[PDB]
C-alpha cells in the first residue's frame, strides 16, 4: 500500500541516484584518460583524482546508510539495495585504476 | 566594510569556534557550511591551502599533508615527551629545528615546514572570515582561550598566532575561566565560590578546580586524560559490532577499511541518537561480502561497553579535588564543556558523586568556552 512518505524517502534516493550518476562520469573520464596513458607521471596525476572519485563513493555510502527504511516501504528498500550494489561495483573499477597506477 | 565588533574565539585541538555579543545575546556564528564548529584543519594540496570542513572532508585523499592537533605542539620543545609520542600516530611529518618542533608537508609541490603557531593563525584566519561573512563589517579585536595548564611557551605561542592572522587579541583566557563567565559565575552575590570545570571533548579530557573571589579566577587545581575523548567511546561500539558480524555472519570485516568505515560513521550517528533516545538502530546494506547490517543498540548496553570509562572520568576529580585541598561538599558549581558530556550516564556519574548537585548544561557544551570568550570581548571593547 502506497504511501506518502514513502515519496519522501524515494526523492531522497532519487537525488542520490543523480550524484552518484555525476561521480560515474567522472570515473568514465578517469577510465578513458588511464586506456589513454596504458596505449608513468601521469599516472600520479591520475591518484589525485581516483582518490577523490573514491571518497566522493564513501560519502555516498555514508549517506545511503543514514536512512532507516520500514519493511513496507519495499519500493524504497529495493532502490537502496541497487543503488549501493552500483556504488560498489564503481568502488571496485576505482581500486583497478588505483592498484594499476602509481606502481614501482 | 564597516568596523565590526570584538569576537570570542574557541580555539580547540580538533575543532574551533566564534562567537559574538550583538543585541543583549551571544551568537555562535555558523561558517560557509552552515557549521556551528569549524575542524582545527589545514590541508595543504598540490594546487591550494584548505582549512576547516574543506580540509577534514579531504583528509582520506591526502593523510601526509593534511595537519590536525597543532595545539598539542603549540609552545613545546620537540624533545618534550608529548611531542615525542603524539608524533608515533599522525599522518604527518614532524621535524626538529633548532630544538623546536615544525610540521613538514608538501605545497603545490614543494617540501615546506610550518610552525605549530603557523597552522594556528591559519585556523584563525578562517575564524574571523566566518565572522566577518557573517556580520558584514571587519572583524579584528577578539579573545583566545587556551588551557589552564598551558605554561608561559605556550601561552605566548597562541598569542603569536592571533598576530599572524591579524587579530588584535583583546586577552588570553583560560577555558575554565570563559566557561564560568557564560554562566555568569563571577557575578555571583556572597563569598568565594570554588567550581568545577567538567570537560570531556575534542579529544581531550580537562577536570579544572576555580575559586572565584572579588571577580578573580584562580586555578586551584588541573587533572584528565589528553587522550580520552568521544573517539574512544566509539571504538568500543565498532568492536561490539565487528564481534557481532562475527557471531551472525562468520567473517571478519575489521581488515576491510571501507566496511569498518561505513560501520564507525554508523556508530557515531548511534552514539549522538543515544543522548536523547534508549535505542539507535543501524541498517548497512551490503556491508561485506553482499551481507546486509541491519541491527540496534540500547543505550544500556553502551553504557556496559564504555563503563570503566565512564568511571575513570571521576579519578581526575578526585585527583583534583586531593590537590586543590576540598571536599566535594566545598564545590559550589558543575560546569560541563565539551560535547561528550551530553551522555546521560556521564551526567548521572557526576551528578551522583556531587549528591545530587545540579549541573551547568543550559548552554551547549560545545559552544560554552566561545559563549564567554565572546561575553570577555564585549566588556573589553
Ligand atoms: C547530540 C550529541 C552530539 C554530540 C555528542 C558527542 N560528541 N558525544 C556524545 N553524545 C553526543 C550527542
Amino acid at each position: 500500500s502506497n504511501s506518502p512518505q514513502e515519496e519522501v524517502e524515494l526523492k531522497k534516493l532519487k537525488h542520490l541516484e543523480k550524484s552518484v550518476e555525476k561521480i560515474a562520469d567522472q570515473l568514465e573520464e578517469l577510465n578513458k584518460e588511464l586506456t589513454g596513458i596504458q596505449q608513468a607521471e601521469a599516472l600520479c596525476k591520475l591518484d589525485r583524482r581516483v582518490k577523490a572519485t573514491i571518497e566522493q563513493f564513501m560519502k555516498i555510502l555514508e549517506e545511503i546508510d543514514t536512512l532507516i527504511l520500514p519493511e513496507n516501504f519495499k519500493d524504497s528498500r529495493l532502490k537502496r539495495k541497487g543503488l549501493v550494489k552500483k556504488v560498489q561495483a564503481f568502488l571496485a573499477e576505482c581500486d583497478t585504476v588505483e592498484q594499476n597506477i602509481c606502481q614501482e | 566594510m564597516s568596523k565590526g565588533p570584538a569576537v570570542g574565539i574557541d580555539l580547540g585541538t580538533t575543532y574551533s569556534c566564534v562567537g559574538v555579543f550583538q543585541h543583549g545575546k551571544v551568537e555562535i556564528i555558523a561558517n560557509d557550511q552552515g557549521n556551528r564548529t569549524t575542524p582545527s584543519y589545514v590541508a595543504f594540496t598540490d594546487t591550494e591551502r584548505l582549512i576547516g570542513d574543506a580540509a577534514k572532508n579531504q583528509v582520506a585523499m591526502n593523510p601526509t599533508n593534511t595537519v590536525f592537533d597543532a595545539k598539542r605542539l603549540i609552545g613545546r620543545r620537540f624533545d618534550d615527551a608529548v611531542v615525542q609520542s603524539d608524533m608515533k600516530h599522525w599522518p604527518f611529518m614532524v621535524v626538529n629545528d633548532a630544538g623546536r618542533p615544525k610540521v613538514q608537508v608538501e605545497y603545490k609541490g614543494e617540501t615546506k615546514s610550518f610552525y605549530p603557531e603557523e597552522v594556528s593563525s591559519m585556523v584563525l584566519t578562517k575564524m574571523k572570515e566566518i565572522a566577518e561573512a557573517y556580520l558584514g563589517k571587519t572583524v579584528t579585536n577578539a579573545v583566545v582561550t587556551v588551557p589552564a595548564y598551558f605554561n608561559d611557551s605556550q601561552r605566548q605561542a597562541t598569542k603569536d598566532a592571533g598576530t599572524i592572522a591579524g587579530l588584535n587579541v583583546l586577552r588570553i583566557i583560560n577555558e575554565p575561566t570563559a566557561a564560568a563567565i557564560a554562566y555568569g559565575l563571577d557575578k555571583k552575590v556572597g563569598a568565594e565560590r570554588n567550581v568545577l570545570i567538567f570537560d570531556l571533548g575534542g579529544g581531550t579530557f580537562d577536570v579544572s578546580i576555580l575559586t572565584i573571589e572579588d571577580g578573580i579566577f584562580e586555578v586551584k587545581s588541573t587533572a584528565g586524560d589528553t587522550h580520552l575523548g568521544g573517539e574512544d567511546f566509539d571504538n568500543r561500539m565498532v568492536n561490539h559490532f565487528i564481534a557481532e558480524f562475527k557471531r551472525k555472519h562468520k567473517k571478519d570485516i575489521s581488515e576491510n577499511k571501507r566496511a569498518v568505515r561505513r560501520l564507525r560513521t554508523a556508530c557515531e550517528r548511534a552514539k549522538r541518537t543515544l543522548s536523547s533516545s534508549t535505542q539507535a538502530s543501524i541498517e548497512i546494506d551490503s556491508l561485506y561480502e553482499g551481507i546486509d547490517f541491519y541491527t540496534s543498540i540500547t543505550r544500556a548496553r553502551f553504557e556496559e561497553l564504555n563503563a570503566d570509562l565512564f568511571r575513570g572520568t571521576l579519578d581526575p576529580v578526585e585527583k583534583a579535588l586531593r590537590d586543590a585541598k576540598l571536599d566535594k561538599s566545598q564545590i559550589h558549581d558543575i560546569v560541563l564543556v565539551g560535547g561528550s558530556t551530553r551522555i546521560p550516564k556521564i551526567q548521572k556519574l557526576l551528578q551522583d558523586f556531587f549528591n545530587g548537585k545540579e549541573l551547568n548544561k543550559s548552554i551547549n557544551p560545545d559552544e560554552a568556552v566561545a559563549y564567554g570568550a565572546a561575553v570577555q570581548a564585549a566588556i573589553l571593547s
